[PDB]
């Protein structure tokens, strides 16, 4: 069973560690959700009538 | 050999454990046939749980095979 071949066993484990904590985490983190756009119609400040 | 003639043996029997995931697959999809005659708006979300079911019973079934194998050519 070449699973049990415990020689190369960290170039198997190096270049994960590599790719799932780091670049894929990248990728991900370059993925953004921005929030919907809400067009707000109704936003006025405005005073007391002078008065 | 005695040995390899023991491997052989113990192969067969580490491989009769797979029926308990043969029983546990009918199970599952029995139910999900059930549970979706009752429910049908609810399919898809029903669907999801069966294949996660069977993902855990083919599980054990897995390791099964694993020691058959680790038994035949590991050993």
């Amino acid at each position: 069973m070449p699973q049990l071949n415990t020689t190369v066993w960290p170039t198997m484990i190096t270049p994960m560690l590599l790719t799932l904590f780091l670049i894929t985490q990248l990728k991900m983190l370059n993925t953004n959700y921005h929030l919907p756009p809400s067009p707000k119609p109704m936003k006025m400040k405005n005073y007391n009538k002078p008065w | 050999d005695i040995d390899t003639a023991a491997k052989f043996i113990g192969a067969g029997a580490a491989t009769v454990g797979v029926a308990g995931s043969g029983a546990g697959i009918g199970t599952v999809f029995g139910s999900l046939i059930i549970g979706y005659a009752r429910n049908p708006s609810l399919k898809q979300q029903l669907f999801s749980y069966a294949i996660l079911g069977f993902a855990l019973s083919e599980a054990m079934g897995l390791f099964c095979l694993m020691v058959a194998f680790l038994i035949l050519f590991a050993m």
